[PDB]
């Protein structure tokens, strides 16, 4: 006999190993492999398509289709308009494509993609300062504190999205999904720039946000996410 | 790997990389060189975690049963534990392999039957049907071992539907069954033990492998109600004189104050 | 790399964006 | 102040009575507890042009969004949709407003 | 600018964006290599492969959305209806195509997607199939109603909520499907391709619609200075490639 | 290997290889061929035991637990046992693998859930949160084998913080944490056993691997008194009168007299 | 010197001191 050993870890079963396993059913042949359109190899893919934020998730206007946009007026001096805080588990990632996919994995680092696009008549103009605070700083709660940080600055005509791409701001090399004191992103707060100026007296604007993944941003230490539960029986 | 950072000094360029359009259904290609002043940055993450493979192939639990008289069965199906069922419904079509693994606190002489489809199984425990000549059987002593076997893909199609929009009988037919019930079954593992030692608690681990997803999906953002039936309504109080109050069970938390957040 | 079972089925776990985020013509 | 929430959307229904609620909200006081002025707070513009939406006052610091019902409502006839502004301002005097859309509801 | 030309007939449009190309690949026949009946197929390519322009829904203030199922919308459209009844199986891609316009005064916006699968969730409760007439509307459509405790629960009635995209998952993930958005201020119509997305070469055209277009107003459709509230929307389909084979007596009654 | 002694006549050098300068921060070079005559000495000793990697990789015992209600959690870190905690203490930063081994005297069949961080833990047995999708979980029965796996490097950073002089929220807020408390955290294992055999006492053993240690300190003088805490003042007596004295607990042992030991 | 796990993290036990005793410049 060939001397072995059997060192600790050689009768167990761990759910996340990569073993061979006996086939039952042997000689049996699958049916053959056609041409499905929109095969996916990864789901950072599905992470990478703009997919809306229910940006206006109040009280009132959860589960309404109305909670993802906020409206816009014309206001004679400058206010904060949106705080989106760059939580991956805040209620505002947390249910989006980006998020749902990203709550899977205790870590993720990259740059993220923010399109607004604002739904009013052809004749309405504006323009919207939109800053992200990087991490470690306070909100900003001033526009004069608000454009210090990576900020752009977007018109409105012709063309109704715009994209700001908060960049990978931070001292480690991960930032921990589950937002904590210690790697918090920052905030992403939404000023009006010079004003929005409808067409009439009362004329309001409705903003939406999309939010996507540079092809930068990657995942690790894949877990259970905490956007589904199971407390009754499947029957 | 992901790719690198590029450079990028101040540019006054007149074509903005950063207007684009939310309403030609393309998502934006904006870099945060397009946008600020990056420095090179050596990247070397990669998302090996996140593809198909290392995503759905790590084996989770399917189904629970109870050796009441020495003897459980269960139906092949993912559709009894949400949080494998919301992960593979992220997909349209499947297409896997699966590795059983069964976690069983008995003690003693079990055997399971993986009964193909169109068959009778046995009822219970000393049946007749138990001496099979072609129904691949597993034996084992759950001590000193856990079970574990490949099913290929049994698919009579060329993927699993995961969510299927049609019915299996025509129009003026009265038992329709709507949703991916009739599109597939993968047979049943009927246990039973042999001895009379050990408890009565089975889990059925099974790992997708050599997966192939086919169409992404927006994940599933509500509680379940019932299996192969995507129904999303849970009716909570059936007795009480509510029974007509459906909640939604859904995971959209609110916030006190948009713009405070 | 050796496969055991001398079966394809019996192994081990096996391993572009842009169909979507730019579906265009 | 902030206008608590209120970025929202009410609903009316087409044969409505007067004195119908759309919607409740309430309003923070800036932390520094100045009360808010005993009119306000009011509707500044309407969207396209509206009245009988007047803003009552639930006990508390809760307001409310109700029909007066000088104006009829018939859906099957515009205008169909109301953007209301509302104008909270306290005694030291910092104003926020706010904008209430209102849709009236297809009544059979 | 645009012009679509199928066999017969020509859609033409002037603030239209890039046609969507639903998961990047042009509607083809079947090829040899993938196919499992043996019976040779039926090509009509010129009486089937032409833009069936079906009813006109009405955009109003509270207008939920409504969904067609494809190919069901064109089970009676012309001789591609014909041959949906006479044949076994099919398999077709499609070129949808949704027309609104109001004005420089109007704002709104709609999502309108294509979901392969929209297995629809029941009206609410007990474990009920949703009845086979209300997934097999035909080319009416069927209005959205919106969400409420009220609806009719008999005879499974399917979801009625469009936020929960009447099948459990959100909106606004929606954007994961072939899909594009009509901004009443940019453009005022969207075209989208679609391949035959079936995990199986042909299958049965009336028991199963493998597509699902559906249309929501994201952003309600505000007036604004005209005293017009509500604006038509027109879906205009045209299969494109489509083959059936195995035939066999009408599959009507 | 250590060098080999070289050998050393007598020598009268005007550069005194003795004298050095213990202000400048730098140890004398002085080999005994400075100071006596020497012989060659071929000298093969060598020091390998005492390399980072086999001085620290030798699976030390980390955390006890004790199953409940066929239940114990362990979040783990080395911050209990101040044998090992001092071995680590030796450097600032450290960059690790390690393998946990799982030496459980209970029977039957055991469950350990790695937790990976930012999700809930099953708050006891027989919770709903043990049937996971994706946490990694590993069965055994503890008789017949004792569980290992490998837990890689995950840092969010390039190397682990024995010590961080620093807090984790800004000037003015009001629960900030000193210390390595919230630099780190490698989930936790929940423990749980299906049967009902064997007895409740479980030991984790974890061994640092492929280490890579990077500044060294001066080695833990004192017993620890709490955990992330590195204080030393031991409050020995909080009931009696004297809860105010606290005790020092160092190694530094008096002689009764110098120049006479 | 075989890898059985086909993975790095897996192995065993991997394998001047100028920049103390002597930090000048």
């Amino acid at each position: 006999g060939l001397p072995t050993r059997l060192p600790s870890g050689s009768q167990q079963f761990m759910t996340t190993e990569d073993e061979q396993s006996p086939n039952i059913l042997p000689g049996f042949h699958p049916s053959k492999k056609i041409h499905i359109p929109g095969m996916i190899t990864n789901v950072m893919h599905m992470a990478r398509v703009d997919s809306f934020i229910p940006i206006n998730n109040i009280q009132g206007e959860v589960g309404k289709v109305s909670m993802y946009y906020i409206t816009v007026t014309k206001k004679t001096v400058t206010e904060r308009i949106l705080v989106l805080p760059l939580e991956m588990s805040n209620t505002l990632f947390a249910t989006t494509l980006l998020g749902e996919v990203l709550n899977y994995y205790a870590n993720w680092s990259g740059s993220i993609t923010i399109t607004f696009m604002c739904v009013c008549d052809a004749f309405s103009t504006g323009k919207f300062l939109v800053a992200y605070t990087p991490p470690g700083g306070k909100l900003p709660e001033d526009r004069k504190q608000a454009m210090l940080g990576v900020h752009i600055i977007w018109d409105l005509g012709l063309q109704s999205s715009c994209t700001i791409v908060v960049p990978w701001i931070s001292s480690g090399f991960y930032r921990r999904t589950k937002a904590d004191s210690f790697t918090h992103g920052g905030y992403v707060s939404l000023w009006y720039q010079t004003a929005f100026v409808p067409p009439v007296s009362g004329g309001t604007g409705s903003i939406l946000a999309t939010c996507s993944a540079c092809p930068d941003m990657s995942v690790r230490m894949l877990r259970d996410s905490p956007m589904m539960e199971q407390k009754n029986e499947l029957q | 790997v992901v790719p690198d950072t590029k450079p990028s000094g101040p540019q006054h360029t007149t074509k903005p990389s950063i207007l684009g359009a939310m309403e030609i259904g393309a998502s934006s290609n904006a870099t945060p060189e397009s946008t600020i002043e990056t420095r090179y940055v050596y990247n070397t993450n990669t998302n090996a975690e996140a593809d198909v493979e290392m995503f759905l192939g790590r084996s989770a639990l399917w189904g629970k049963v109870t050796l009441t008289r020495q003897y459980a069965k269960w139906e092949i199906n993912f559709q009894e534990q949400a949080h494998i069922r919301k992960k593979f419904e992220f997909f349209t079509y499947l297409r896997f392999d699966m590795e059983v693994t069964i976690v069983t606190n008995n003690k003693g002489l079990m055997q399971i039957m993986f009964v193909p489809p169109g068959i009778d199984h046995p009822e219970t425990h000393d049946d007749r049907k138990w001496d099979s000549a072609s129904n691949p059987s597993v034996f084992f002593q759950p001590k000193s071992g856990f079970p574990r076997f490949t099913i290929p893909f049994t698919g009579l199609a060329s993927a699993y539907y995961m969510f299927y929009d049609g019915y299996d009988k025509p129009k003026g037919s009265d038992n329709n069954e709507y949703g991916i019930a009739p599109t597939n079954d993968m047979g049943l593992l009927c246990f039973r033990t042999l001895d009379n030692s050990g408890g009565n608690d089975v889990k059925i681990y099974v790992k997708p492998k050599h997966i192939t997803a086919w169409v992404p999906r927006p994940p599933r953002a509500t509680q379940y109600t019932h299996k192969y039936s995507t129904n999303y309504h849970y009716k909570p109080n059936s007795s009480g004189p509510d029974e007509h109050v459906l909640k939604d069970r859904h995971f959209i938390k609110t916030r006190p104050l948009i713009s405070s957040a | 790399n050796i496969n055991y079972y001398k079966d394809s089925a019996s192994s081990g776990l096996s391993r572009d964006p842009s169909k979507f985020t730019q579906p265009l013509v | 102040l902030h206008l608590i929430l209120l970025p929202a959307t009410g609903n009316v229904a087409e044969n409505s009575p007067p004195g119908t609620s759309v919607h409740k909200f309430s309003v923070k006081l800036s932390a520094s507890l100045s009360p808010v002025i005993p009119g306000f707070p009011q509707i500044v513009n309407s969207n396209p042009l509206t009245e009988a939406f007047r803003v009552n006052w639930l006990s508390g610091t809760y307001f409310e969004v109700v029909t007066t019902g000088m104006e009829q409502l018939d859906f099957e006839t515009g205008p169909n949709i109301f953007d209301l502004q509302i104008y909270v301002k306290d005694e030291v005097g910092v104003t926020d407003l706010q904008v209430l859309t209102v849709q009236v509801t297809d009544v059979n | 600018l645009k012009q679509i030309t199928i066999g017969n007939s020509t859609i033409t449009t002037q603030d239209s964006l890039h046609t969507v190309l639903a998961y990047g690949e042009w509607p083809t026949y079947l090829s040899d290599i993938d196919a499992t009946s043996v019976d040779k197929p039926t090509h009509p390519e010129t009486s089937a492969d032409r833009f069936y322009t079906l009813d006109s829904v009405e955009w109003q203030v509270g207008s939920h959305g409504w969904w067609w199922k494809l190919p069901d919308a064109l089970k009676d459209m012309g001789v591609f209806g014909q041959n949906m009844y006479y044949h076994s199986m099919g398999r077709s891609g499609f070129i949808i195509h949704t027309q609104c316009n109001a004005t420089k005064f109007h704002s709104g916006a709609l999502i309108v997607a294509v979901i392969p699968e929209h297995q629809l969730a029941y009206v609410g409760g007990v474990k009920v199939n949703v009845g086979y007439d209300h997934t097999h509307p035909g080319q009416s459509g069927h209005q959205i109603r919106g969400p409420s405790q009220s609806n009719d629960r008999s005879g499974g009635k399917p979801d009625e909520d469009p936020l929960f995209n009447c099948n459990g998952t959100l909106l606004g993930n929606i954007t994961i499907f072939p899909h594009q958005i009509i901004n009443l201020r940019t453009n005022n119509s969207s075209t989208i391709v679609v391949p035959y997305i079936n995990c199986v070469p042909m299958d049965n055209m009336l028991k199963h619609n493998n597509l699902s277009l559906v249309i929501i107003p994201l952003v309600p459709l505000r007036p604004g200075s005209s005293g017009i509230n509500s604006v038509p929307i027109t879906v205009t389909i045209a299969p494109y490639k489509s083959e059936f084979s195995g035939a066999m007596e009408a599959q009507r009654q």
